């Protein structure tokens, strides 16, 4: 169907 | 209430590698009207103050896209809004139905975030 298309979004940051 | 001069708002910024705009936090006026973002995905982008909306908390009925945690795309309409654990949510109604998303998830489209530049642009 879709799925993100543009940056967004990371992980560790905190 | 208190404020300062840009440094230290959260406020929406378009992503430079001509993206939409997402929501972030003005780390530092860069010089010559740039102002540094640490959006709240965690990226930090210089970004120009005309690319910057410094009072845009989204109007309902404004269109925008909205980003799942586990990265699915949609667009849709604000038609609420919440407080949760200090931090800011829209109710985007889709399909009919209300889904709710974070400020970071709820990111004006560029033609959506130019209708506030008019208004709410830094620059």
């Amino acid at each position: 169907g879709a799925k993100r298309h543009r940056k967004v979004l990371r992980d560790n940051i905190q | 209430g208190h404020m300062n001069s840009f440094v230290g708002l959260r406020v929406v910024a378009k992503w430079s590698s001509n993206g939409y705009f997402y929501s972030g936090k003005i780390t530092r006026d860069v010089g010559a009207g740039k102002y540094k973002l640490l959006f709240d995905d965690g990226y930090e982008c210089d970004v120009l103050g005309k690319d910057i909306l410094l009072c845009d908390p989204i109007p309902l009925d404004t269109e925008v896209t909205a980003l799942s945690e586990d990265e699915y795309f949609s667009a849709g309409v604000v038609k609420g809004h919440r407080k949760e654990s200090g931090e800011l949510y829209y109710s985007i109604e889709k399909e009919g139905q209300r889904k709710w998303y974070k400020r970071m998830a709820v990111i004006l489209s560029l033609e959506q975030g130019n209708r506030l530049r008019e208004q709410y642009g830094l620059g």
